[PDB]
RNA sequence: GAUUAUUGGAGGUAGAGCACUGUUUGGACGAGGGGCCGGUUACCGAAUUCAGACAAACUCCGAAUGCCAAUUAAUUUAACU
RNA sequence: UGGGGCGGUCGCCUCCUAAAAGGUAACGGAGGCGCUCAAAGGUUCCCUCAGAAUGGUUGGAAAUCAUUCAUAGAGUGUAAA
RNA sequence: UCUGGUGACUAUAGCAAGGAGGUCACACCUGUUCCCAUGCCGAACACAGAAGUUAAGCUCCUUAGCGUCGAUGGUAGUCGAACUUACGUUCCGCUAGAGUAGAACGUUGCCAGGC
């Protein structure tokens, strides 16, 4: 016998174990991160106070197409730098959750990256 | 005297003079001394590093605080104001 | 019985004689017992010869239940022997007691019986002990 | 399916005389004798047997 | 398992020094590291 | 089953104690549905005639001053050596 | 997917009457299967492993793995090393298509008087079978194999336990 | 500097306790190797349980007192190089 | 050196004695050392315990494999911590 | 006022049990061609689809059943003092462990939707 489960808990706790030596000092914030299944949500956070700085998203209208699974995120990476580009268009903290380089993930990364901040 | 008949278990150690060196409330240097420790009994928090010999120092100069760490658990923190 | 059979160490510290009973002062196994009045060592052996005696009495009557096992050993020295090149080996095994701390149960047998049995018992035995019923109210 | 140490399997037309069971598979990559489709286009190299033909209950 | 003395090309010295094991390492190992001759991080070998 | 007690008061010190344990009385400490945590005093002779009156539990009723309380133990400190009892615990039912 | 929709009819004409599950999203299927060999003593039989290594290379899809000993178990000649092992995870469409063909050649060899067997069953879903490789190797009749062998055979199921386990033995399987 | 009300902290003694390690009971449970024909039954061993006890080199717990330091406050008279 | 002597030992590491800071003796009690690993090192990225039963081609029980609990007991290069 | 991570509060925060919730998100899945993918699986990861999902997971609601903490009082123990000679006695303070009443099945900050 043998059951089937969530992934997002191991996410989660590799996410921590990631988390110890990497925070949002509010001056690099951390730039969090969730995809569910479909859309892809992303919000720069201050973890020195705990506080957000920004929030963006796939299914959030602005940046919204049928695209790839993954230009999808790469627009909210440009998007999102835009916003940046109010303030925090520094060099900041990425936070890979409990993902990877890689994917989805890597597309908005670069998009961001390239997008105006250098982390 | 007459046969007197040997024994072995006579051979230990020279200690280390162990433990804490500061205590909660005093200031410090940057340099300084906290605790010297083997394992972590309690984990440096902020503005401590743990060297070698799980040795905690205080990266600078401050006041301490021992403190509790999580449910059961310890660490210290160093603060600054001074 | 249901024992590890080995021990850690030998040569051990003599224990505390003073105190207090930490427990076992009350009646669980057997219906009549035997607690005591003083705070000192057992042999092995008195105990021996006290339950003999017992038993020997009861012409196999009653049961019987010990509360007690020399967990402890002691050493000895040959005879007078100068000091200190070493610790001598053991000679015996012995468990402290204290006032209050039950030694001996039985049951199956009449009350007077085991009152003489465990007067008997007693007088191989080095502490003032006391007759006691199972406790109640 | 386990990749890095995977051969290849093939699911075979085992054409059998005795009801041609051909829904197996395996590495008998064989020549098809009967070149069907219904089943695989494989070998039918699976000629006799006794498993839809005489079992021990219903034989 | 010697005292194993590693000569560099021309940092001129018999500096460095480290463990090895003959039975795990009985050949010549080389590898990078600072020789500050020439502030940077270079290669030497065993010899 | 109609037993009365007395009150105890602040800082009953070991000798106060030991003296009014040594007399014919005996601590208590009520508590549970219906009460708070009363200290009191009892008689330890009536505690064991009604003992053995009413068995291990009964629900009695208790004089503290004025009023009658049912209540019942919830334990007991008591010391085997010497047969004599130190404290005893009370639990009300209401 | 042969034995697909045959045990897709059967949940829904036996068990949607027996069991009755309260949503299709919560139906009973079977997982997979672990086709582990056993010990396969290579202390100097490296060539046996070998042979019983690509004996699953065609009657699986995958070839075993080799589990080197953990330990130095006396009684037997192992260690730090030691090669003792074989190990194959039977998912998807090969599962179902090993499945009926291995039923299929099963009773015929194995010699087997129920049709398969009725239970060597751990009491989990897990069947802890062991075997002597008569059924096995259609595709290649025990003319040319080497040495007898039985793998650990061990059903992986959505379903409870091996009383369940009887009843997806329903298809295609004799109990 | 010292002493004391006030703080704040470090720590695992004493005591308590089985929660590990164990050491020990008793009784049970069932099974095992085995009384036999592979088994019964007993037997032990082990597990499991109930209940119980012991511990310098056992601890889930945990004092008092002492130790360290505070803007520590008050009273003294030290203290250091 | 509980006279000398014979015996035994003579330098480091870990525990207990050592008395809840540290420290602390005994011809007092228990164990280790006179190295190893270029991978058992560094970095990055994955994984996560034996054991127990659970039981089964093996089955000496248990090798290997199989499911659940397992408190890290597993394991952690070398003694105990 | 549901979500998301973000959260700081120690689990009286829980465990287990019972019930509702529905592809706003959630996840079931469709497969592997696509990057990628696994000393040994599209298992996982990653890829591409959302086809059907609350059944699971998940939220809420109930049980404190398991766990947790946890009183009051009291005990030992212990400072100190004074006693005497005691495996001590007494007085003064500190007052534990265990037990026991009892409890709680969460507070909570951020954001943008959702409201």
């Amino acid at each position: 016998m043998i059951s089937k489960i969530d992934k997002n808990k191991v996410r989660l706790k590799r996410h921590a174990r990631v988390r110890t030596n990497l925070s949002g000092t509010a001056e690099k914030p951390r730039l969090n991160v969730y995809r569910s299944n479909k859309h892809i949500y992303a919000q720069i956070i201050d973890d020195n106070k705990g506080v957000t700085l920004a929030q963006a998203s796939s299914k959030d209208s602005d940046i919204a197409t049928t695209a790839t699974k993954v230009e999808l995120a790469t627009k909210v990476g440009e998007a999102i730098a835009k916003k940046a580009a109010d303030k925090g268009i520094k060099e900041i903290v990425f936070d890979r959750g409990g993902y990877l380089y890689h994917g989805r993930v890597k597309a908005l990364a670069e998009a961001a990256r390239e997008s105006g901040l250098e982390f | 005297k007459k046969g007197v008949s040997s024994t072995k278990n006579g051979r230990d150690s020279e200690s280390k003079r162990l433990g804490a060196k500061r205590a909660d409330g005093q200031f410090v240097t940057g340099g300084s001394i906290l605790y010297r420790q083997r394992g972590t009994k309690i984990y440096p928090g902020e503005n401590v590093g743990r060297g070698g010999d799980d040795t905690l120092f205080a990266k600078i100069d401050g006041v301490v605080k021992f403190e509790r760490k999580g449910r059961d658990k310890k660490q210290v923190s160093v603060y600054a104001v001074a | 019985m249901l024992l590890p059979k080995r021990v850690k160490y030998r040569r051990q510290h003599r224990p505390k004689t003073t105190g207090r009973s930490k427990g076992g002062n009350y009646v669980t196994f057997g219906e009549f017992g035997l607690q005591a009045t003083t705070t000192s060592w057992i042999t092995s052996r008195q105990i021996e010869s006290a339950r003999i005696a017992m038993t020997r009495y009861m012409k196999r009557g009653g049961k019987v239940w010990i509360k007690i096992f020399p967990h402890t050993p002691y050493t000895k020295k040959p005879l007078e022997v100068r000091m200190g090149a070493g610790k001598g080996a053991v000679e015996g095994w012995i468990a402290v007691v204290k006032p209050g701390r039950i030694l001996f149960e039985v049951a199956g047998v009449s009350e007077e019986v085991a009152r003489e049995a465990l007067r008997l018992a007693s007088h191989k035995l080095p502490v003032k002990t006391k007759f006691v019923k199972r406790e109640e109210l | 399916m386990k990749q890095g140490i995977h051969p290849e399997y093939h699911q075979v037309i085992f054409l059998d005389t005795t009801t041609n069971f051909k829904f197996l598979s395996g590495s008998t990559k064989t020549s098809s004798e009967m070149m069907e489709w219904e089943d695989g286009k494989e070998y039918p190299v699976i000629r006799l047997d006794i498993s839809s033909d005489s079992h021990p209950f219903y034989t | 398992r010697v005292n194993v003395t590693l000569a560099c090309t021309e940092c001129g010295d018999r500096n460095y020094i480290t463990t090895k094991n003959k039975r795990n390492n009985p050949e010549r190992i080389e590898m990078k590291k600072y020789c500050p001759r020439l502030n940077k991080y270079t290669l030497h070998r065993e010899t | 089953a109609s037993l009365k007690s007395i009150i105890r008061q602040g800082k009953q010190t070991r000798s106060d104690l030991k003296q009014l344990r040594k007399s014919g009385k005996v601590p208590a400490v009520v508590y549970g549905y219906g009460t708070k945590n009363v200290s009191v005093k009892v008689d330890e002779v009536e505690f064991i005639k009604v003992i053995r009156e009413v068995g291990r539990n009964g629900v009695i009723e208790l004089g503290v001053g004025s009023k009658t309380i049912k209540v019942m133990v919830a334990d007991y400190q008591f010391d085997p050596l010497k047969n004599q009892i130190t404290h005893i615990d009370f639990l009300a039912i209401n | 997917n042969r034995l697909k929709e045959k045990f897709n009819t059967e949940v829904t004409e036996n068990l949607m009457k027996k069991f009755n599950y309260s949503s299709v999203m919560e139906v009973p299927k079977i997982d997979k299967i672990v086709v582990n060999m056993g010990v396969g003593d290579a202390v100097q039989n490296s060539k046996v492993l070998d042979n019983a290594v690509e004996e699953l290379e065609l009657i699986t899809g995958q070839k075993p793995l080799v589990t080197k000993a953990k330990k130095s178990i006396a009684t037997f000649r192992l260690r730090e090393g030691m090669p003792i092992g074989a190990k194959v995870t039977l998912r998807g469409e090969r599962m179902y298509e090993f499945l009926d063909k291995l039923i299929s050649v099963s009773l015929p060899r194995v010699r087997d008087f129920q049709g398969v067997s009725k239970k060597a069953f751990d009491g989990r879903g897990n069947y802890t079978l062991g075997v002597k490789e008569q059924l096995i190797f259609p595709e290649i009749d025990y003319d040319k194999v080497s040495k007898v062998r039985g793998m650990d055979i061990v059903i992986v199921t959505t379903a409870n336990t091996d009383e369940e386990a009887r009843e997806l033995l329903a298809n295609f399987g004799m109990p």
